[PDB]
């Protein structure tokens, strides 16, 4: 390119952050959201109750952790699903978290830990 | 037998003809480093995947707690390629009446002119290829004009490594800098195999070689030796190896497990500015020596080759979607017997898939 | 001055035929590079019908 380098992009995070979850016939720790407006979800981003990403100052209202890769242009997930699913109940994820700008992790982790979501150290 | 000077009626002799062919350098081209990779499309991609490892932290037994490891990282990059086109024409009015140099009264034909034009075109493309290969060895592929085509360090997200030998200081540790350069390749190769850092090529310019072979430490070390190598290096020809484009034997020097080869290659562009092959873009202090160290072919093995050159087809009416070629030459005749047209095409890019291994070398101190 | 004819013996008339693109027709061309001369111009004398 005119800038000297062309980077076609990085592979989107894989749905591997889940280490343990309450496995039930209908799914216990997973809830589906309505994709809000033109929003690009990825694996490991913390969502609010309505479905939008947690922003700075809104840490206490951390509702779940996204575990699907959604595309605003297609209005479809990377598995061709109409909804976006997050983890909001008893489960144990990895430290990989796609936080927003200016949002502290500790408040997000404590809010999620209140609901029974645990994070394991990652090397 | 041709007309004498001063008189059109007496005769003289035309013994012969002397020619001054310009110097051409082909050391990097003749090294065989850049394996040929013919290409069909105009761009080629590449996948970059890597992982990392860390140390376990001790965790108590009764409180059953553990650790986890981060997943891999997969990216992708793309490469554009340079297109070189060169046109030359033959006309009847540069053949009619004109006399063949070195001959008394015989006339130039179309065959000799065509042969010399084709030879010049091929030589120009060869020197351009050598310059491009040297630039790719430097880690940044800059066109002769100066436009950037592929910056390998930003594309692969690596930083250039340069080593200051400090040849001026008599107390400098040449062994320490040599060891640093040797271990850099082993550390930064990251191929997953076992690396031998002694298998590298160190190509330096005249000044760096002169300062290196005249360092008090090196000379005093080699003078107090009774081996044939030391005798040759001190009082003997320092020109083993070679078969350079100009000289029959290149200067090279054995100090550690590595060798230092002096490469004098340089070319000029249309603007007239010279392009020294062994140089650093920016440095010109004249009194500082520069060099370039790159891994040998037999260091990472043939399975992991990092020096490749691509070739893609020219945009002609029947060469589309075919394997690339080193050079295309086309014959086109002017209408109304007005002449002959020549076109030469070459669509290439030399690149390095592990730019971290390309290490720069300087003679001054940081 | 055409390719394949340079540095060759000249002729009285050079007639060429060229095919126009897309069979649009045929183009002709007649060439003649000549000059007559007399080696002894002193033998060429003019005669006039009037007194000096």
């Amino acid at each position: 390119a005119y800038q000297g380098f062309t980077k076609l992009g990085e592979r989107e995070p894989l749905n591997d952050i889940i280490l343990w979850e309450e496995i039930t016939p209908t799914g216990h720790s997973r809830k589906e959201y309505a994709p809000v407006a033109s929003t690009e979800y990825r694996v490991g981003e913390v969502l609010k109750a309505d479905g939008s990403k947690v922003a700075a100052g809104q840490e206490a209202q951390a509702d779940s952790v996204c575990i699907v890769n959604f595309y605003a242009d297609l209005q479809l997930s990377y598995h061709g699903q109409l909804k976006v699913v997050g983890i909001y109940r008893d489960a144990e994820l990895k430290d990989l978290l796609k936080l927003e700008s200016g949002v502290d992790a500790a408040a997000v982790k404590s809010a999620l830990k209140a609901k029974g979501i645990d994070f394991v150290p990652t090397g | 037998l041709t007309n004498s000077e001063k008189s059109r009626f007496f005769l003289a002799d035309l013994t012969g003809e002397v020619q001054s062919i310009p110097n051409t350098y082909g050391y990097i081209s003749g090294l065989g480093l850049f394996r040929s990779a013919p290409q069909t499309q105009t761009t080629f991609l590449m996948d970059l995947t890597d992982w990392d490892i860390s140390l376990l932290d001790a965790v108590d037994r009764t409180s059953r707690k553990a650790e986890t490891s981060a997943p891999e990282r997969v990216r992708q990059i793309s490469f554009p390629m340079m297109y070189f086109k060169e046109v030359e024409s033959i006309t009847p009015d540069e053949i009619q009446g004109v006399r063949q140099p070195g001959t008394a009264n015989e006339l130039t034909t179309e065959a000799v002119v065509r042969a010399k034009k084709l030879m010049k075109i091929r030589t120009k493309f060869d020197i351009t290829r050598e310059f491009l290969f040297m630039q790719a060895l430097k880690g940044k592929v800059i066109d002769a004009n100066g436009v950037l085509y592929a910056d390998l360090y930003k594309q692969f997200d690596v930083t250039k490594k340069t080593i200051y030998f400090d040849l001026d200081n008599p107390n400098s540790d040449i062994d320490a800098h040599i060891e640093d350069l040797r271990m850099h390749m082993e550390d930064e190769a990251k191929t997953g195999t076992v690396i031998n850092g002694e298998e590298i090529h160190i190509v330096v310019d005249r000044t760096f070689f002169s300062k290196l072979i005249k360092h008090p430490k090196i000379r005093d070390a080699y003078l107090a030796q009774q081996t044939p190598l030391a005798w040759q290096q001190i009082t003997g020809s320092l020109r083993t190896g070679g078969t350079d484009g100009v000289q029959a034997h290149m200067n090279r020097f054995y100090y550690g497990g590595v060798v230092f080869v002096q490469y004098n290659g340089k070319f000029k562009d249309k603007r007239g500015k010279t392009h020294t092959l062994v140089s650093i873009d920016g440095v010109s202090d004249t009194n500082v020596g520069v060099g370039h160290a790159f891994p040998n072919v037999a260091m990472l093995g043939e399975a992991n080759n990092i020096f490749e050159v691509a070739y893609a087809p020219c945009p002609k009416m029947g060469y589309a979607n075919t394997l690339g070629q080193e050079l295309y030459v086309f014959e086109y005749e002017k209408d109304r017997d007005e002449g002959i047209d020549f076109e030469a095409h070459s669509y290439m890019l030399p690149y390095c898939t592990r730019p971290q291994l390309l290490v720069d070398v300087r003679s001054d101190a940081e």
